[PDB]
RNA sequence: AGACUCUGGCAUGCUAACUAGUUACGCGACCGGUCGGCGUAACUUCUUAGAGGGACAAGUGGCGUUCAGCCACCCGAGAUUGAGCAAUAACAGGUCUGUGAUGCCCUUAGAUGUCCGGGGCUGCACGCGCGCUACACUGACUGGCUCAGCGUGUCCUACGCCGGCAGGCGCGGGUAACCCGUUGAACCCCAUUCGUGAUGGGGAUCGGGGAUUGCAAUUAUUCCCC
């Protein structure tokens, strides 16, 4: 049976969102030994659903400048990490990542509708790919955020993130983004 | 409250730079109720909707 | 405002090693080094200590990332 | 897109409303026969005239042409 | 009694020569655990890995690495570890257990049997 | 009793050499050692105390890996990236003495050949003491 | 324009390769295995360079005046490769050592006279701009590990010795799929030290030496070390 990083379980990881029980691949077919695969992903429109999660975490990882092409660096990251979070809760990392993803994604977003000019958007609904992708995007920042000028690892403070957005609690980066965004789209309507 | 919606059909872009989709609504709640609303990012028929509000209809005529 | 991390021991901070650490859950040179105001070099070499002696479990080693488990 | 060249209908008309006989719907068939005809020098064009004899005899043995 | 596959992947070509053996699989002359990334060092042992030390019984595979970088280079390894057996299940083995074992592994992955066909554009 | 060099884990490898280099004692070391720098594309000093006995044993793995190595073969092995300042950065060849006289100390310990060929390869005597240290290596991580 | 031609992707089919490589077999070295150690029976998988194939909207489904065509999909290396040719339109932009006993203007006012010596092109309050290095912890340093390709070369350089270091000194190969050169690359990976501070990040600016290049380095040629 396939174990991600050679120990991980992938049986036990529960989809909470039928929303995002299509676009979140973990479970069961799209599991994989590591995150690094190096197949085409952005090659046809939606096939980066197709993608693993914990790969699409990792591609996300490297994207800042200094740290453009090392995929190794981000791989090792997220194994570390999943092994803080581990050590932390007890229960499945694969699990905890997928909660975090969950409880991050914006479920509604202030849009441009008229013209160049008229400052009033409308409150759009958001897509469910979307949702999982600016997710990603949201916690990597946050990852990326609290791990700059300190003491801690970007894999221990990837992990805090990931933690905290999977509890819910209002201490992560991503957490507080949503809110604010959330927020405004509940205030142009 | 917070309801659960389907995609019966992709009709267009809307939006100024085309950005927003206009997307037939169906809902998971068993009723038939259609309703067509604007969505931000890429979504093709048979995605699952999480709508914060569902008394909202977007823009028809 | 700066921060001022001790570069070699106290007594406080040596009993606050012996007893409080090994019971973290997560332990790493890097919130060792946050958790009691202590530079990352002096709590990495603690770590090893404790290592020695038996009182603390080892995850991984690396370059960078180094982990840690309090025993049982 | 794509669309036929000029040259490669007319060769194909020529080679129809000569030797409809000898072709069919298999499409390498065709080439291959076509190659035993005409004088052609190049492969892709001679290629193409074979896509197009197939297509013809594909509409025509439902029912008759115009050309 | 012996087969000879290639694996590219990028610029990098690597060779597998199957034979009927004791179950030996040595890259370059050094083992797959002894192959320096070992941050990727289960992308190699996947061929190994899904189908098991068991249909690895009596086949010594030798690979000859040239070119690309690192990464690539293993690539290039796994995928003619791959296709070397499939070679020679197709040749001295009957074809059932090729079919089988080639469903499999198109099943884990796409890239392990066929080659992935970017290379550095001009 | 069957084990080879090449499979075993290749730092370790060179540890165990270069303790077996020192343990031995016998090594022509130059005074200048805890002066020298080890290339022009370096910035200090190296950290270690006893970094001549590692090079050497390095020295020694990449001559039985890969023979008909001279000097300068050996300073394009153990170049890298000088750090030009603000000037973009280079590949520089690292220092030539350094290897030349690890060369003329393995040659000394008859662990190193002078060749017909052009460069220097290794002796048999060399070899066996290789394969010696490779099986005390893998008796120590096959059993640990 | 298209068409024509080339090129690239594909071949475990074919043609060959003493300047390509593999396999097997001998001998040797090492612990029944490892060897870019060496010596001819296997012929092309890798490498090369050729011929012949191979894709034509071929097939299926949908849309279409039921035609021209368009979209989707299976198999496939490839279903929409890139270039040149292809030798347009307008030019009042023209171009060139072609001919006119060509029209003028100039010729101690040489339509830049040749040479000689030394300077300048870098000069610096400032604007407007392309870049390089950075602003560190996904890091820097230190040691170890392992992989290219486009290319070049009668100055590219192998190898020994003297050198802390740039470099010297000796001796060879290459007018080149032969030697440099299994191009031994860097990132990266693996360990070591540093620990959020103008910090060992960052290196500007400067002060002393030394070494080449050259007729000449002073306004630092460039490199090296503090």
């Amino acid at each position: 049976d396939i174990k991600l990083f050679g120990k991980w379980s992938t049986d036990d990881v529960q989809i909470n969102d039928i929303s995002l029980q299509d676009y979140i691949a973990v479970k069961e077919k799209y599991a994989k030994y590591l995150p690094h695969s190096a197949g085409r992903y952005a090659a046809k429109r939606f096939r980066k659903a197709q993608c693993p999660i914990v790969e699409r975490l990792t591609n996300s990882m490297m994207m800042h400048g200094r740290n453009n092409g090392k995929k190794l660096m981000t791989v090792r990251i997220v194994k570390h990490a999943f092994e803080i979070i581990h050590l932390l809760t007890g229960e499945n990392p694969l699990q905890v990542l997928v909660n975090a993803i969950i409880n991050s994604g914006p479920r509604e977003d202030s849009t441009r509708i008229g013209r160049a000019g008229t400052v009033r958007r409308q409150a759009v609904d958001v897509s469910p790919l979307r949702r999982v992708n600016q997710a990603i995007w949201l916690l990597c920042t946050g990852a990326r955020e609290a791990a700059f000028r300190n003491i801690k690892t970007i894999a221990e403070c990837l992990a805090d993130e990931l933690i905290n957005a999977a509890k819910g609690s209002s201490n992560s980066y991503a957490i507080k983004k949503k809110d604010e965004l959330e927020r405004v789209a509940k205030s142009n309507r | 409250p917070i309801k659960l919606a389907r995609v019966t059909k992709v009709l267009g872009r809307t939006g100024s730079q085309g950005q927003c989709t206009q997307v037939r609504v169906e809902f998971m709640d068993d009723t038939s109720r259609s309703i067509i609303r604007n969505v931000k990012g890429p979504v093709r028929e048979g995605d699952v909707l999480t709508l914060l509000e569902s008394e909202r209809e977007a823009r028809r005529l | 405002d700066k921060l001022n991390n001790l570069v070699l021991f106290d007594k406080a901070t040596y009993d606050k090693l012996c007893k409080e650490v090994p019971n973290y859950k997560l332990i790493t040179p890097a919130v060792v080094s946050e958790r009691l105001k202590i530079r990352g070099s002096l709590a990495r070499a603690a770590l090893q200590e404790l290592l020695s002696k038996g009182l603390i479990k080892l995850v991984s080693k690396h370059r960078a990332q180094v982990i840690y488990t309090r025993n049982t | 897109g794509r669309v036929r060249t000029k040259t490669v209908k007319k060769a194909a008309r020529v080679i129809i409303e000569k030797y409809y006989t000898r072709l069919g719907n298999d499409f390498h068939t065709n080439k291959r026969v076509c190659e035993e005809i005409a004088i052609i020098p190049s492969k892709k064009l001679r290629n193409k005239i074979a896509g197009y004899v197939t297509h013809l005899m594909k509409r025509i043995q439902r029912g008759p042409v115009r050309g | 009694q012996s087969v000879q596959v290639f694996g590219r992947k990028k610029t990098a070509t690597a060779v597998a020569h199957c034979k009927r053996g004791n179950g030996l699989i040595k890259v370059n002359g050094r083992p797959l655990e002894m192959i320096e990334p070992r941050t990727l060092q289960y992308k190699l042992l996947e061929p190994v890995l899904l189908l098991g030390k068991e249909r690895f019984a009596g086949v010594d595979i030798r690979v000859r690495v040239k070119g690309g970088g690192h990464v690539a280079q293993i690539y290039a390894i796994r995928q003619s570890i791959s296709k070397a057996l499939v070679a020679y299940y197709q040749k001295y083995v009957d074809e059932a257990s090729k079919k089988e074992i080639k469903d499999i592994l198109i099943q884990y992955d796409r890239t392990l049997l066929v080659a992935d066909p970017r290379r550095c554009e001009s | 009793p069957g084990v080879t060099v090449k499979d075993v884990n290749q730092q370790e490898f060179v540890r165990a050499l270069a303790a077996f280099l020192k343990k031995s004692g016998k090594l022509k070391v130059p005074e200048w050692v805890d002066t020298v720098k080890l290339a022009k594309h370096k910035e200090l000093a190296p950290y270690d105390e006893n970094w001549f006995y590692t090079r050497a044993a390095s020295t020694a793995r990449h001559l039985y890996l890969r023979g008909g190595a001279g000097v300068g073969s050996m300073t394009k092995i153990y170049g890298g990236r000088q750090r030009n300042g603000v000037m973009p950065s280079h590949f520089s060849r690292g220092s030539k003495s350094v290897a030349r006289r690890v060369l003329q100390a393995l040659e000394g310990l008859k662990m190193v050949e002078k060749d017909q060929d052009g460069g220097r390869k290794l002796t048999p005597q060399g070899q066996r003491d290789l394969d010696r240290i490779a099986g005390q290596v893998a008796a120590a991580n096959k059993k640990h």
